[PDB]
């Protein structure tokens, strides 16, 4: 199997570096490839963690302000819970085709359904309408990690395929094709040799 | 539009949350959420995370830290780009900064 | 010369004889001692020998056969796995694989110089391919079988039910002609057989 | 012979004849006979000619060298494919047509035993006005190729079987009607896409 199974020609040999030039070319296109894949998982890697300490200073902020509510109102969570109908906030699949493969993101779609109108916990409403509002800023910043994540993930697979396959051709194809042309050239080498001593012959047997 | 965001943490994140702008029941009369209590066992945590992995319009999920811990390996043998899941603390719960399974497919980071 | 197959010499020779066995020197290197290329040796005389076995081994006739195809499908799949890693197939093709490293590892390997296989009685070769292959009839009936299922097997579940018999069937090679029956060695086969199908029986 | 290449015949007879044509690689199609090997396919008289030329045809004028322009195009790209954006595979596809239709000609049937020269000029104005005006970008002009095909696929049916019209029965002035027609079609569908 280390030797392509073909009989040596001239054509043989012709079409062999024919096929050495276009699968190095593909080499090359394949591990620019795999340059362009990983220096945009590099640039999305630029920040998570930092989005995650945002996420956790917002929602500690929330903590907070739901706790000033909960001194405000008491027993409000009840009412929340009991009385879900309509969603005011929907998320809408994207998707962004970054290279020639297709990422996963996603977009805070603002669907609009009203809010709750809560007036029975001594209604503090100042203290509803802000948490609400730090509780939007926290939804909005998680839809975003999440959309970053999740095509991080598609990301790094293409990567992985991609780099095994920079390999499969490195290791296999290349050396099989080298050690081919060799056996090649050395049999026409042993032909022309033959032929010389045909001539040889021929001439001394002449001489007489 | 297309999907419902799901919430499974304790009373204050659900409460807060639901108010956030998001939380939904479907045409069957299903939570999308859950409220967790110190009586919630593992089992029906595991089975509403897998239920909502089944249901199409789920798309992103919110599961506290601790939640995740309990189901930890629910997480880990699961892998699809479509349930973005995610840690959050509670107020109580010290802040998460570790053991996160993004980060844990990502090696060669800090 | 050079171990190469274009000289003159052996061209002329393959024009005449009707039985062929080449030998690949990777095997040698490798301490696989009868080096036998399966994959290009070819024997003419397959005809004019389906009586004698009518007569004493007919049983042993599709086994062989089996073997082949076994082989072969091996051979097709085998660059697939290199340039493919594994984890891309289905049971059906890693169980073939399993049962190929199998016939490779015991059917083919023998060594001459050993008391218990300087020499191999016929009875002892058909007893230990009919083992093989109902190993692998049994195998792919209960993969196809639980192929549909909610618990379908793996290979892995597989080896680990019943590795200690994939241990015996490396070991049954391992018994003398001579203070050893055959009556003694076809029981041992047989019970080795009723052992595997036990063994399915209970998953 | 079995060295076309490499034969001494061949080589001494590259050195003197003015005008050459030759078969490519041999092709898994061992019936392929009508081929071309861009290799080794050139001519010597265009010069001494194109005066003739522009006094009868002068569409054209570009149009050889867009052809050109669009098979090698597609050779360099092959040995990528084979080993992919949009506008590849419309360049692709475009030049596989061509070697099915323009090239593998028949001989041995009425309808492509005698070609013509203006009936070559309506059928390769065609097949590439096809590509002149799908090439602009992914669309139309600046979706992908499959939806190109999925739009349009009775199109590549009549373009392949532009062949089939014979100029024995069929006079000049009718197989120009038709592919006009088929023309028209195909602006109408580039309108729609």
């Amino acid at each position: 199997k280390d030797r392509i199974e073909i009989f040596p020609s001239r054509m043989a040999q012709t079409i062999m570096k024919a096929r050495l030039k276009g699968a190095q070319t593909g080499r090359n296109l394949l591990k620019k490839k795999s340059d362009a894949l990983t220096l945009r998982f590099r640039q999305i890697l630029k920040k998570i963690i930092e989005t995650k300490m945002l996420m956790g200073e917002v929602m500690r902020e929330a903590a907070f302000s739901l706790a000033e509510a909960k001194f405000t109102a008491g027993d409000f969570s009840t009412t929340v819970i009991q009385n879900v109908n309509k969603a005011q906030v929907k998320i809408r699949a994207k998707k962004d085709n970054v290279a020639g493969v297709t990422l996963p993101v996603f977009e805070h779609y603002h669907e609009g359904t009203d809010s709750y109108e809560l007036t029975g916990l001594a209604r503090g409403g100042e203290q509803l309408a802000k948490l609400k509002r730090n509780y939007a800023k926290a939804v909005e910043l998680l839809v975003e990690l999440a959309s970053l994540q999740t095509s991080f993930v598609t990301l790094d697979e293409a990567i992985k395929i991609t780099n095994r396959r920079v390999n499969a051709i490195e290791h296999v194809i290349i050396p099989r094709i080298e050690r081919t042309l060799a056996y090649i050239i050395t049999e026409l080498d042993e032909r022309e040799r033959e032929e010389f001593y045909r001539l040889k012959k021929i001439q001394e047997k002449k001489k007489i | 539009r297309g999907k419902l965001i799901a919430v499974i943490g304790d009373e204050d994140t659900v409460t807060g949350f639901l108010l956030g702008g998001i939380g939904e029941l479907n045409k069957n009369r299903h939570p999308n959420f859950l409220v967790v209590e110190k009586d919630t066992t593992i089992n029906e945590i595991e089975d509403t995370f897998r239920q909502f992995l089944n249901r199409d319009d789920i798309g992103i999920i919110l599961i506290n830290q601790y939640i995740a811990e309990m189901v930890r390996h629910a997480l880990d043998a699961h892998q699809r780009s479509i349930p973005a899941v995610l840690e959050i603390p509670s107020k109580e719960h010290p802040y998460d900064a570790a053991k996160d399974s993004i980060l844990r497919r990502a090696k060669g980071m800090f | 010369p050079g171990g190469d197959f274009s000289d003159p010499v052996t061209s002329a020779t393959l024009g005449i004889v009707q039985v062929f066995w080449g030998l690949d020197k990777k095997l040698a290197q490798r301490k696989h001692f009868p080096s036998v290329n399966w994959l290009i040796s070819y024997s003419k005389y397959m005809r004019a020998l389906d009586e004698y076995y009518d007569k004493h081994f007919t049983e042993f006739v599709p086994l062989r056969t089996k073997a082949k195809e076994i082989l072969q499908e091996e051979e097709d799949l085998a660059e697939i796995v290199q340039l493919v890693g594994k984890a891309s197939l289905a049971e059906t093709d890693k169980i073939t694989l399993e049962v190929a490293k199998l016939i490779k590892d015991d059917f083919l390997q023998q060594n001459g110089y050993t008391p218990y296989d300087r020499f191999c009685p016929f009875y002892k070769t058909v007893g230990m391919l009919s083992n093989m292959i109902s190993f692998y009839d049994m195998a792919r009936r209960a993969v196809e079988t639980t192929a549909q299922s909610d618990n379908k097997i793996t290979w892995s579940i597989i080896r680990e039910h019943m590795g200690e018999i994939l241990y015996k069937l490396s070991s049954m090679k391992f018994k003398d002609p001579v203070k050893d029956g055959e009556a003694k060695i076809k029981a041992d086969y047989a019970q080795l057989l009723e052992d595997m199908q036990n063994a399915f029986r209970s998953l």
